[PDB]
RNA sequence: CGAGAGG
DNA sequence: CGATCCTCTCGAT
């Protein structure tokens, strides 16, 4: 509604494996060393490279239909440099405490992991992911 | 057999067959004057009087009219001459023999009729133009293609007899073959490759192709599904468009190779409430694959609903692909100069390996392996060799291929073409055989004149070397006319051949059918099976399941 | 002149022919990647020469262009459809009186030709037309 | 003016080369199809044979007429006979032209499109006279005659579009091109080794600044800045096929505001 | 023979209106025209034009058989905005886009020479 | 007609079958698809 | 048909307008399809295309003549002088939008042939019609305005359907259907049925 | 492991564990009676044939064996509440289903199987290639295969080819 | 262009086709098959010129 | 006679596809020829839709007599029969 | 069998063109190439038009009839 | 011959075994040697399974020898289609060929056999021995222009 | 009746 | 005693 995780991760791997528009990242928390993510980006809207340190966001927030941007008098809940729509396909108990979920924005992949995400990321149709800087 | 089994039909029309991305999976499209030669008896009740009369009133050449009233009394009234064919009242009773109109059910055909398949029940679409037209994903089952294939068309008369047609022999009805538990029709040639293109990661459509692809569906409830990207440029995937011909509540699942949940390689395939979550479409998805998106839409939301499928999965990758293009020139077949040397050397080593073990079996230091002659055993070598050769420098041609490979594209969406052809046309054709033997020494102790005698080098008993890129030598050239030859003979061997089987195998079988107490009887009433096919299930109905009890250790049977 | 002689299937038995005059026998002792690999002379004793290895082909066949660069069938394919291709198949079509003439109002020569068509005068008489052909996936027609 | 904008590079009887700057892809494309197909021309679509003593036969003949060009300067003055209140044609919606041939000498005598004779009141409006373009002057080789041979024939020109026959069709071939460096990324180039060597860069390059590496993909441009060159037949001068094409285009857009008032009432 | 004659392209049928307006059912404020005997000459360019417009909420053209001459024209505009309306401002504009078009090519033209 | 004028017909071990000896005899393309295959031959 | 074994009849007609088209106004006469080529491998097509386009460029005579030492990269290397990229692919527009396509299309002349077996000269209806003098069954051919045999192969399919009263007609209503009189005695149609 | 037989049971319990919406951390209101009665119930139910006598009941409890046996490993105890985390209302709505689709899976008395079984085989022997084999590579490994076997086989051929026995 | 080759019977051309058969005078020796008592057997057909 | 009682019947208590078949020719055949309709067509015109219709209602008054092999048959109407499929 | 009025698939007229064709070659003793491009035929559609025709009513005009 | 096999401890197991092919068949006589599984040895000769085994295990051998065909090209059919062929092959204690030998010969209807093959000879000696055509075949209604008792004309509509 | 031919 | 189906056209007695 209302933010469900946030983050600032330091970018460890970038990958093109045989896709020209789309890199297979592999981040990490700078604040949590058991917090992991991976992450499939459009680098033709949002260029990323090594050691770059991005600030991940997810929220249900800002049914019915896609209506065109109309800034005109548009204010979403970003001020953020990079925006995904996508949907929770599956979570994972990683052993003794330590939960994995999975999230598809049309194709493009997600994996999270940590143990926080508590009253956090359900089995939603919603999920927008947030990347600034 | 000629005038009872089989025997010359009225209400029967045949032309040249053409497809149609526009037409419906049931539809067949029927030229306007063949629509106009063949008619159906229709009774004159309430509810069709006033387009009956006005009918009669179109006459025999305005399309949606009819030829022939028929009265109480039997006698006929030709529209086409008829001093009354103007004045004409209707009697509720009298029959109209109006044209073929649309919607009309009909049964389409394309001989040999060797499957229930190549006959099935067909909605009309009067068309403009000579040929019958229909959907390429109808093609498959009929065995028909464009390159010059005519097909037939019967008109049922009796309302009785259309009622068969539609209920029975209906090309929805027909989608899942009780012959393989399996579809017998799916997604094909160019909805093949364009699905691929469209579904890969990579693939991003902007808002102004979004709205025509979705105005496209016609099932389509007028909701702008929300883009993948919303940040610069609202972006939607090839995926997420797509998602829209599929249905809700389609559960759909894989693992190919690499596939993790993660899906990497983008393999496998997720559907989840008929979404796709990763894994590009392609043959094993969208094909006539037993596991399919095609069994599963058909056994879920019902043969109707598949095949609308068919329809929207088609106009939307069709549109994409309209508006992508996609080519193959000679390019495609250009492998790179170090991977050419890297060919050549292959075959180079391949030359040695056969020069070594000739000069072996010349020295008699040759084994012959225990059942096999001292020159079998040589020929049997130098063979795998020459076989392992073609092989390793296809491979060699192959891996160099870029992702941006026309061929390539074809051969991943699993469209067109194999590995054999990447090789024989990039890398090297291979040996050649005749009777299952290298060519044989037709002239005393040689293969050609242009030979010495007792010569059993690759080059003498037909081994290309070339590719056909690069071109056949004269000796390649005959050698490989001689295998080709082969073929052509055993080809119109077999069609003669499996057609006598068939008749037989029919004939054989013809007179045995399920009672109502699920025994598999004949003609005189004698038991072939108690059940049928031991388990009294319809074979379409039937789908492979894995048994978990009989797998795994005995402990984790136990957990 | 005694420069060239006849040979059948039974004399070609005890011959021992070269391919080409040049590449099959000048002398021995760099090579164009492109071209096609061809073996070593590894034969020395000829009697004999080829007049052109493309002449082991027949009138329908020698229309073909590059048929050393397609799989065999599709010679075999091609030389049953040229036999079906419209023409001119005489100069006096407007003279005869035949069931059934078929003649192409705009007929061209290939821009792609062998050298056996001369003899067969193709581009004399041709019978198709040089289209501008496009390899493309365009409406799904 | 303010809305799309024009740079003529080059300028011929036959060719215009240009620039058209502040116009959506939409609009260049359908100007594009409009010249192609939807403007009128004069094109002969009817033949009398009196008299066809050759080698080729009267359709064939025929079908050559139709394809000769003719003046259509004054053909938004003329009617399409469909229109005409005549019954067939007549001097408001139709050009008569004649053509009388015979082989006088022993020589091979040719038939040329300026052997072609008006008949038809041409009431004062450059229309039907058959387009010459030859040094020579001959224009269009109908037919050869040998000795004996004569060729009598009588044909009506109309009004029509490439729409229904492509003998109407004003233009020839129009080049368009926009974008040459492909900074849009709207096409692939497939290649072996490098896209840049590979493929032959464009004239246009020269009009456009390249793109430049060290700069990342534009996500915001769109396709406007155009390279067109539109070639005639001579029926219609240059200027004309881009003037006409430009109006037959609004013309038909004005049509359908036409049919919204039209429906708006009963 | 069963070829349909050339001007059935652009000539109207017996009866055939040019544009036949019916609303859509599936969306609110949503309507589909039908364009009798036109292409993706005027489709493309009433579609392009409408995107233009920040009022249009969705619109998309279509051509469901090459036979034919008639495309099909979903338009969807926001509350208290005739989809009519938007369709008769895209038509303007693009009348007014033309004729400066026009009087440019023509301006240029003129101070060319050969 | 020139390919009409060049035909082999061969009634009824493998007949059918492109021999080594046709090499410059007859044509190794020219040939009728299925029925005929191979018993048709062209000079 | 292409001089390669790859036959197909026309399956649309697309004008001018809708064809796509290169940056130098050049439209296809034909269009054929990507899928008719890897199974076939007959890349003389190709390489002819390739060497067709050189000889209309260079004013000159396509050598396609067998064994020869003309090589598709010599050939490459002259179409690529012309100003055209070298292995036969040129990008073209969509027709109906004017956009680029994504992809870049092999487009060069190819020698065609007009075929025989022309639709008109196939298309065949027949809703009744004459009838066999012997058999009372339809006659044979279009040229007679005949019937199409409704074989015993299609007799299996209907009966594999379970399409009885079908099948019933088929063989009686469109076709054959005839009255005898029998004998309830002897059982053969020896009875003089002097109706009326 | 993998054996085609009716009703996926798979999808089945994809759907009701989407059509009930299922969370996989409440425990749920199933018994054990609930279902190992319940799945015990769903065989008896499992109708391809029908007759009150030990001689025809008997050939009925032998045409599902093999059924059940995927049934009953499919819904085991462990299984409907660990793996699948089924809801009573859930599972009663698979067993439901099961029993419908297995009703729909049934044969239908009229089906002209002769025909059908003939054409079954028939069509993909059209579509075989090659005459002699693909085996060809090894001077004597070779077998008659393909038509010209089927053609032994069906002729019932005296004497045969490649006559071979594999000895164990 | 036309090459000849052919005959006109009543106004009809008529091809006469180039027939195959073996030569004669020819000595050939063939292997007899399994079930057969003779193994072998030398073969001509004795023609007159 | 010979037959089978109502009880005792062994048959499937549901409609063939073959049966439902025959069931909506028979009476579309019917309503084709001025039949009287047991059922009220919302707008329909079709004969087959109409059977179709009078089929889901199942207010169609015919039985279908199920032959056995050794040529006893059992009776089943079209109201009892379930329309699955 | 006459030049083609216009090319098949531009459009261009080509009917013009051919006696002055022959012309080049014969007269100017010029090469195909440099004669095609100097009667303007730049794109290859109307190359190929003029480059590749036969015209046979020469041959026809030939019989006397 | 790569086999799969139980563990000890439960899990399939690939134990590698040797096995003998032939070069000619005489079932009766390799089964009785020491050394050989008796209850494990094969023929591609089902007609000596038969010979030897009976006709239940020819049964499945003709079966596992359709199979192999199909199969061998890479191709799959449903089991009942071949079971089915197999069956009517074998019902009659014998193998009864798929051949105008076999079947055709059959205690039939002489209408539907006719229909096959040696068509005048079958009427011929079914006018000499004077036999009843029950008219239950296909072929017999077909000839007779009656809807055959197939699926839809399989059971009668009343009222 | 026979020959050619199409898929 | 059979030996793919089907289709088309021509020609000759
Ligand atoms: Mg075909
Ligand atoms: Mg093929
Ligand atoms: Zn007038
Ligand atoms: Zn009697
Ligand atoms: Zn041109």
């Amino acid at each position: 509604s209302n933010t469900l995780f946030d983050d600032i991760f330091q970018v460890s791997e970038v990958d093109p494996g045989r896709y020209n528009k789309v890199c297979r990242i592999e981040a990490a928390s700078t604040t949590q060393d058991q917090c992991k993510l991976t992450l499939d980006i459009n680098v033709e809207l949002f260029p990323v490279a090594a050691q770059d340190s991005l600030t991940v966001t997810i929220a249900s927030s800002l049914t019915r239909s896609w209506r065109p941007p109309q800034a005109g008098d548009r204010s979403l809940a970003d001020d953020y440099d990079y925006v995904m729509y996508g949907t929770a396909y599956k979570f994972e108990e990683v052993s003794k405490d330590l939960i994995a979920v999975y999230y598809s924005f049309g194709g493009l992949l997600m994996r999270l992991e940590g143990n926080y995400r508590n009253l956090n990321n359900l089995k939603q149709e919603n999920a927008y992911l947030l990347i600034r800087r | 057999r000629g005038n009872l089994m089989g025997k010359r039909v009225d209400f029967s029309a045949r032309t040249v067959i053409s497809g149609d991305p526009n037409l419906e999976l049931d539809q067949v499209g029927v030229p306007k004057s063949i629509a106009k030669t063949l008619t159906y008896p229709e009774v004159v009740t309430p509810y069709n009087i006033d387009r009956l009369t006005q009918l009669v009133r179109n006459g025999p050449n305005e399309h949606p009219g009819a030829k022939y009233v028929i009265r109480d009394s039997g006698d006929r009234i030709d529209l086409r001459y008829s001093k009354r064919a103007g004045d004409i009242q209707l009697q509720y009773g009298w029959k109209v023999e109006r044209h073929i109109m649309d919607n009309d059910p009909v049964l389409f055909n394309r001989q040999p009729s060797l499957h229930k398949m190549s006959m099935m029940a067909h909605r009309v679409k009067v068309i403009p133009y000579s040929t019958f037209r229909l959907n390429l994903s109808v093609t498959s089952p009929y065995n028909a293609d464009f390159d010059g294939d005519e097909m037939n068309l019967h008109v049922p008369q009796s309302e009785e007899t259309r009622a068969e047609l539609s209920q029975l022999c209906a090309v929805p009805l027909q989608i899942v073959s009780p012959q393989s538990n399996k579809p017998c029709m799916g997604i094909v040639q160019d909805t093949l490759c364009g699905i691929r293109k469209l579904t890969l990661r990579d693939t991003f459509i902007e808002l102004d192709q979004v709205l025509n692809m979705l105005y496209w569906v016609p099932d389509w409830d007028g909701v702008i599904p929300t883009p993948a990207i919303i940040k610069p440029k609202p972006l939607w995937s090839g995926k997420q468009i797509l998602s829209v011909a599929i249905p809700n509540g389609i559960h759909l699942q894989r693992f190919d190779e690499g596939t993790t949940l993660l899906s990497p390689k983008d393999n496998g395939m997720l559907i989840i409430d008929g979404q796709i979550i990763f894994g590009v479409v392609e043959k094993k998805t969208v094909g006539s694959s037993n596991g399919g998106l095609i069994h599963v839409v058909t056994r879920e939301k019902g043969p109707q609903v598949c095949a609308k499928l068919f329809g929207n999965i088609q106009k939307v990758v069709n549109f994409w692909l309209l508006h992508n293009g996609f080519s193959t020139g000679i390019g495609d077949t250009i492998a790179d100069g170090p991977t050419m040397r890297e060919i050549t050397e292959t075959i180079a080593e391949a030359k040695k390996k056969v020069l070594d073990v000739t000069k072996e079996a010349q020295a008699n230091l040759l084994t012959a392996k225990h059942g096999m002659t001292l020159r079998e055993s040589f020929e049997d070598n130098v063979v795998r060799f020459l076989n392992e050769a073609r092989d390793k420098a296809g491979r060699l041609a192959e891996v160099n291929l870029k992702d941006l490979n026309n061929v390539k594209q074809m051969v991943m969406a699993g469209s067109k073409g194999s590995f054999i052809n990447i090789a024989q046309m990039s890398a090297c054709v291979g040996q050649q055989s005749v009777e299952g033997k290298r060519i044989a020494f037709g002239f005393v102790d040689r293969t050609l004149p242009h030979f010495s005698k007792d010569d059993y080098s690759p080059e003498s008993k037909g081994f290309v070397e070339n590719s056909y890129l690069r071109g056949l030598t004269p000796q390649e050239f005959f050698f490989h006319a001689m295998g080709g030859r082969e073929g052509l003979i055993d080809t119109a061997v077999k069609t003669a051949e499996t057609g006598y089987i068939q008749r037989r195998l029919v004939k054989a079988l013809e007179d045995i059918m399920v009672h109502y107490d699920n025994t598999t009887r004949n003609s005189l009433g004698n038991v072939i099976q108690f059940i049928y096919g031991e388990d009294g299930m319809d074979a379409a109905h039937i789908e492979k399941q894995s048994l978990d009890t009989i797998g795994g250790s005995d402990a984790a049977f136990e957990k | 002149e005694g420069l060239v002689e006849y040979i059948d299937a039974e004399e070609e038995e005890s011959i021992l022919i070269a391919m080409q005059p040049e590449d099959l026998e000048p002398a021995e002792a760099d090579v164009d990647p492109a071209k096609r690999i061809r073996v070593s002379h590894h034969a020395t004793t000829f009697t004999h020469c080829e007049i052109h290895p493309s002449m082991i082909l027949g009138v329908a066949a020698s229309i073909i262009p590059f048929p050393d660069h397609n799989q065999s069938p599709r010679n075999t394919y091609q030389s049953a459809m040229g036999k079906q291709a419209m023409g001119v198949f005489l100069t006096n079509y407007n003279v005869r009186m035949d069931t059934m003439a078929n003649i192409l109002y705009y007929p061209q020569k290939p821009l792609g030709t062998t050298r056996a068509m001369e003899y067969l005068k193709f581009r004399e008489l041709p019978a198709g037309q040089n289209a501008i052909v496009a390899i493309a996936c365009y409406s799904g027609y | 003016e303010e809305g799309p904008q024009v740079k003529i590079r080059e300028a011929s009887k036959d060719n215009v080369d240009f620039i058209l700057s502040n116009v959506d892809l939409a609009m260049a494309n359908s100007l594009r199809r409009v010249m192609i197909a939807e403007i009128p021309t004069l094109a002969i679509d009817s033949v009398e044979v009196e008299t066809n003593t050759t080698v080729l036969a009267d359709e064939f003949i025929a079908h050559r007429l139709g394809l000769i060009p003719l003046q259509s300067m004054d053909i938004e003055q003329l009617e399409y006979s469909r229109d005409c209140f005549c019954e067939d044609h007549c001097d408001k919606c139709s050009v008569v032209l004649t053509l009388q041939a015979f082989g006088e000498s022993e020589s091979t005598t040719n038939v040329y499109s300026k052997d072609l004779v008006i008949v038809s009141n041409l009431m004062g409006r450059n229309i039907g006279h058959p387009i010459i373009q030859d040094k020579e002057g001959n224009g269009v080789l109908i037919c050869k005659l040998r000795k004996g041979q004569e060729l009598k024939l009588t044909c009506v020109a109309k009004k029509g579009i490439a729409k229904e026959h492509a003998k109407w069709g004003p233009a020839a071939a129009i080049e368009f091109e926009y974008d040459p460096w492909n900074k849009l990324k709207h096409t692939d180039y497939w290649y072996e080794q490098d896209s840049a060597k590979e493929w032959p860069q464009s004239k246009n390059c020269e009009y456009e600044d390249p793109p430049n590496e060290g700069d990342p993909f534009d996500y915001k441009a769109q396709a406007d800045t155009f390279y067109m060159n539109v070639e005639s037949v001579g029926s219609i001068p240059v200027d004309q096929v881009v003037v006409r094409g430009i109006d037959t285009l609004q013309k038909k857009v004005a049509s359908i505001l036409l049919a919204l008032t039209q429906m708006d009432q009963d | 023979m069963n070829a349909p004659d050339r001007f059935e392209l652009f000539l109207l049928g017996e009866g055939e209106s040019k544009l036949k307006i019916d609303p859509d059912t599936k969306a609110p404020n949503a309507v589909v025209i039908t364009f009798e005997k036109e292409d993706h000459t005027l489709g493309n360019l009433i579609r392009a034009e409408l995107l233009n417009d920040r009022k249009v909420l969705f619109a998309a053209y279509k051509v469901e058989h090459p036979f034919f001459a008639r495309f099909k024209l979903r338009i969807q505009t926001t509350e208290g905005y005739d989809p009519k309306d938007a369709l008769k401002n895209a038509c303007n504009s693009i009348i007014n886009k033309l004729g400066a078009l026009k009087t440019n090519f023509e301006t240029e033209w003129n101070l060319q020479t050969l | 007609t020139l390919s009409h004028l060049r035909r082999t017909n061969t009634p009824i071990a493998k007949p059918r079958q492109l021999h080594n000896t046709h090499w410059g005899l007859v044509c190794p393309a020219e040939t009728p698809e299925g029925q005929a295959c191979g018993l048709v031959k062209n000079l | 048909a292409s001089r390669h074994g790859q036959k197909g009849t026309i399956g649309i007609t697309y004008r001018r307008e809708d064809m796509p088209f290169t940056a130098e106004g050049i439209v296809p006469d034909l269009i054929i399809n990507p899928h008719a080529i890897p199974s076939r491998m007959t890349v003389a097509h190709l390489i002819e295309c390739l060497l067709s386009k050189v000889a209309a460029l260079s004013g000159n005579e396509g050598d396609a003549s067998p064994f020869t030492d003309i090589t598709v990269e010599g050939i490459s290397k002259l179409l690529r002088e012309h100003g055209y990229q070298s292995r036969g692919f040129e990008v073209m527009y969509n027709g109906h939008t004017g956009k680029k396509l994504m992809a870049q299309i092999f487009f060069g002349p190819t020698y065609y042939q007009r075929l025989r077996h022309m639709v008109d000269d196939k298309i065949h209806a027949r809703a009744r019609g004459p009838m066999q003098v012997l058999t009372r069954q339809p006659v044979e051919g279009r040229s007679r305005d005949g019937g199409l045999r409704f074989g015993e192969m299609e007799r299996d399919c209907m009966i594999a359907h379970g399409a009885a009263s079908f099948l019933k007609e088929r063989l009686m209503e469109a076709s054959d259907a005839f009255r005898v009189h029998i004998c309830g005695i002897c059982g053969l149609m020896t009875v003089i049925a002097k109706l009326n | 492991a993998n054996w085609p037989l009716p009703v996926n049971i798979r999808r089945i319990i994809q759907n009701a564990q989407q059509t009930f919406h299922i969370d996989h951390t409440k425990p749920s209101d199933l018994t054990i009676k609930d279902i190992v009665l319940g799945v015990k119930d769903l065989q008896e139910n499992l109708l391809v044939l029908r007759g009150k006598n030990e001689i025809i009941q008997n050939a009925q409890r032998d045409a599902v064996t093999l059924f059940c046996c995927l049934l009953r490993s499919r819904l085991a105890t462990r299984r409907v509440l660990q793996e699948y985390r089924l809801t009573k209302q859930a599972f009663d709505w698979v067993l439901s289903n099961i029993e419908a689709q297995f009703l729909r899976s049934v044969v239908h008395p009229g089906e002209m199987v002769g025909v059908l079984a003939a054409q079954s085989i028939g069509e993909p022997a059209t579509q075989m290639t090659l005459n002699t084999f693909h085996f060809a590579g090894v001077a004597s490994k070779k077998v008659t295969s393909g038509v010209p076997r089927l053609k032994e086989i069906l002729n019932v051929a005296k004497n045969m080819k490649t006559p071979s026995l594999t000895v164990y | 262009f036309d090459m000849g080759g052919y005959f006109i019977i009543n106004g009809s051309e008529k091809v006469l086709i180039a027939q195959e058969r073996s030569a004669g005078n020819i000595v050939q020796v063939f292997k007899k098959a399994a079930p057969s008592p003779i193994s072998h057997v030398a073969e001509i057909r004795s023609a007159l010129e | 006679e010979k037959a089978i009682p109502k009880d005792q019947r062994a048959t499937t208590p549901y409609m063939t596809k073959y049966e439902r078949a025959r069931i909506l020719g028979t009476r579309a055949l019917q309503i084709s020829m001025n039949a009287p309709v047991f059922v009220d067509l919302e707008g329909e015109t079709d004969p087959l839709r109409i059977a179709m219709k009078e089929l889901a209602e199942k207010k169609i008054p015919l039985v279908i007599r199920r032959y056995l092999p050794d040529g006893s048959f059992e009776d089943w109407s079209v109201e009892e029969l379930i329309v699955d499929l | 069998m006459i030049v083609p009025v216009r090319c098949f698939s531009c459009g261009k007229v080509v009917g013009d063109k051919w006696e002055s064709y022959l012309n080049l070659l014969q007269e100017d003793e010029l090469d195909e190439g440099t004669a095609l491009s100097r009667l303007g035929l730049k794109r290859y559609c109307c190359r190929r038009m003029i480059l590749t025709h036969v015209d046979l009513i020469e041959k026809f005009l030939r019989y006397n009839p | 011959y790569d086999r799969k096999v139980p563990s000890p401890t439960g899990e399939y197991v690939k134990e590698p075994e040797w096995v003998l092919e032939t070069d000619g068949v005489n079932l009766s006589e390799v089964m009785t040697v020491p050394g050989i599984d008796p209850t494990r040895i094969y023929t591609n000769s089902f007609i000596d399974i038969m010979e030897v085994l009976g006709i239940e295990a020819g049964r499945a051998a003709l079966y596992k020898e359709v199979y192999n065909v199909i199969a061998s090209d890479g191709s799959y059919v449903n089991y009942r289609h071949m079971a089915l062929l197999v069956d009517v092959m074998t019902t009659q204690g014998g193998l009864t060929s798929v051949t105008r030998h076999g079947f055709n010969r059959s205690n039939t209807g002489a209408l539907m056999r006719c229909s096959f093959e040696e068509t005048v000879e079958i009427l011929f000696e079914a006018g000499a021995s004077a036999e009843l055509d029950d008219c239950r075949g296909v072929s017999e209604n077909v000839i007779l222009g009656q809807m055959a008792p197939i699926g839809t004309g399989a059971f009668d509509v009343m009222i």
